[PDB]
């Protein structure tokens, strides 16, 4: 109820801020859904930690470690390791030292299918491609053969760093094709 | 048609509280036009706000009966039963049990077609930090202005009581105010939305400088609420009523007030850019509407918002949108 | 104990406040030390914590859409309009529905598949987490995210999470996958 009275003072006192809400509870959700100038389409949020607590523990039983799984892409972890740690420590801890992380697709994609553009990350940029943004726009995961890739497709990715995804920016079809020293892509003069 | 004993009043024999008491399919079913809705915030325990002062006036007998308001209060419904003791008395009353902030209740409610939408709260005034004091009653403002309806929103005529008067800021928007004004100049209050119980404060003063001023404000705002009223129900029976002899009856003659429009009918002459002293002095003389200010939109060049203007100058200017509060015996 | 058990039962469980992972379980060859994603029981899947939620607050912020991907899947699709009907307080309103709607149960699905038969279990015995990968793209659209793998391959079920293994990862015929399907 306090936080919910601060965003109306915060919408109050001017509309168009982007506000990002934490909520205890899931209920409480509804009443701030009704504030005259709130807007999810404008980048408005609630973050209801309720909600994503139940949904992530809810997949586990889908599937049994996915908890685990997603918790770990969400939050800023660098991979460090020491001599100490068993194979299946060392193993887990890489998986911890990803992020998920956002990058626009180059050129070299364009029309080609999901699939294709996934077997491209994976095989040659070393880069886990699991979701775009589709043309209004919307989010799809793992869209089947039949969706294109458009130019300036912003794609979704798993990695280990920001500076990873860039090479699905950078990537030439002409100019990198055959550059299987992975960290070497940059500009390219085709 | 029966009365309180002393006239002044419509009245109904006693009701259990299960003869008013509606679910949401039976006030959807009901067609509730014109009516008004008092959105109750109360937990079962907290203390009586007396209702009654609320529906009285909204029954006053110098209404035809055809003319009466319809009422529905949604609301904690434990909390209504020990209120009820109180309400039994008046006719076309009804009760929503639940939570006024669910939209649904408040779409069986008709609240889009209400002549008014009351907001109140029984909660403890001092339970935190006056921000917070408020915020069910401005959630349910925010909420009500937010809605949409089928063949609208901030259209809703509302008034809602405040705890804490700084909260009125937070009531509206497009309001181009500042937090250094006082309550009686804000845009909220100017248009009369808000009301918060600081400014009867000088009701204490005004006691003391003239005693007849504070008995009119009484025989206005109560619609009739007579010492004699008062007494019958400090004898705790009950509000004794029936039919009534003409010699009591007569007092169905009271004057009341009212609200008239310059859109439309005799006076709209005036509207057409006349003065509002000749609107005064025809009205008196040809009906004995005695007008007291003006009811006027606050975007003439847009919003429904309309400010309120006490006694205009002789030659102040008039628009055919204006409404006229008056004083009136038919 | 169980007829013809025990701790083979799957388990889950939520935890208000962190440091308590460490009475969770045994055989654990902990240190108190450690903060909560490196422990056993939270690698293994089997505790989970509120706290591994805060950067949820600056992940919103850096790139919205990444919150909506998160939300997309965990709560298996509740879009912004089913979040409006349940506003309007009249309850989960359903029915039958038009084919036109009906359409979305096409959604991709988290799901979780063993190596141990069926069409992948080749690359099970031996191969390398890309061959199958590639693979299990190329013929069935499914797309692998992660590993689930015994932590006692020399003993106990617990196995550990590996998200997003290297081209050249080596493959065990005990080994699950984490996956993304559409049937």
């Amino acid at each position: 109820a306090a936080n919910i009275m601060r965003v109306i003072s915060i919408k109050n006192y001017h509309s168009d801020i982007k506000v990002i809400v934490q909520l205890l509870q899931y209920h409480n959700k509804a009443y701030l859904l009704n504030i005259p100038s709130w807007d999810w389409k404008r980048g408005d949020d609630a973050v209801c930690v309720a909600e994503l607590k139940l949904g992530f523990i809810a997949q586990s039983c889908l599937a049994p470690g996915f908890s685990t799984l997603m918790a770990n892409l969400f939050t800023m972890r660098s991979y460090k390791p020491t001599p100490e740690m068993s194979q299946w420590q060392t193993d887990y801890m890489r998986g911890t030292g990803m992020e998920m992380y956002t990058e626009y697709l180059s050129s070299a994609f364009n029309a080609l299918t999901f699939p294709e553009a996934a077997e491209l990350c994976f095989s040659k940029l070393k880069l886990l491609l699991l979701a775009i943004e589709v043309r209004e726009s919307t989010l799809a995961i793992n869209p089947g053969p039949k969706v294109k890739i458009e130019n300036a497709t912003q794609g979704f990715f798993i990695a280990e760093s920001a500076e990873e995804v860039k090479r699905a920016f950078y990537y030439c079809k002409n100019c990198h094709a055959n550059v299987s020293d992975v960290r070497q892509i940059k500009k390219c003069k085709c | 048609r029966k009365f309180d004993s002393t006239g002044m009043f419509h009245w109904c024999p006693d009701r259990p509280l299960n003869d008013c008491l509606q679910d949401r399919s039976q006030a959807s079913a009901s067609g509730l036009r014109n009516h008004v809705v008092v959105c109750l915030f109360a937990d079962a325990a907290s203390p009586l706000i007396g209702l009654r002062n609320l529906v009285m006036p909204l029954r006053a007998s110098n209404f035809h009966y055809h003319e009466l308001k319809p009422t529905i209060i949604v609301g904690n419904l434990d909390y209504l039963h020990r209120e009820w003791k109180t309400l039994q008395n008046f006719p076309k009353l009804s009760i929503l049990p639940g939570s006024p902030l669910n939209r649904a209740n408040l779409r069986a409610v008709n609240i889009n077609l209400c002549d008014m939408c009351v907001i109140v709260s029984a909660k403890d005034r001092n339970m935190e930090d006056p921000n917070l004091v408020d915020k069910e009653a401005i959630l349910c403002s925010l909420n009500i202005k937010a809605m949409t309806f089928d063949d609208a929103g901030a259209n809703v005529p509302l008034i809602t009581e405040l705890a804490n008067d700084s909260n009125v800021q937070f009531l509206d928007q497009d309001d181009d105010d500042d937090p250094d004004t006082e309550l009686y100049m804000t845009q909220p209050f100017a248009c009369g939305t808000a009301f918060a119980v600081s400014v009867l404060d000088s009701l204490m003063s005004t006691s003391y400088f003239n005693d007849n001023a504070l008995t009119l404000i009484r025989t206005l705002i109560t619609g009739g609420a007579t010492p004699e009223l008062e007494q019958i129900l400090a004898e705790g029976a009950g509000m004794r009523g029936g039919y009534c002899s003409p010699a009591v009856l007569a007092n169905r003659d009271r004057c009341r007030v009212a609200q008239i429009s310059l859109f439309d009918g005799p006076l709209a002459q005036f509207g057409q850019g006349g003065h509002y002293g000749e609107l005064f002095v025809y009205a008196l003389r040809h009906f004995g509407i005695l007008c007291i200010g003006l009811y006027r939109f606050r975007d003439t060049n847009p919003s429904s918002k309309r400010y309120v203007i006490t006694n205009p100058p002789e030659d102040f200017p008039l628009l055919p949108t204006d409404q006229v509060y008056v004083l009136t015996y038919k």
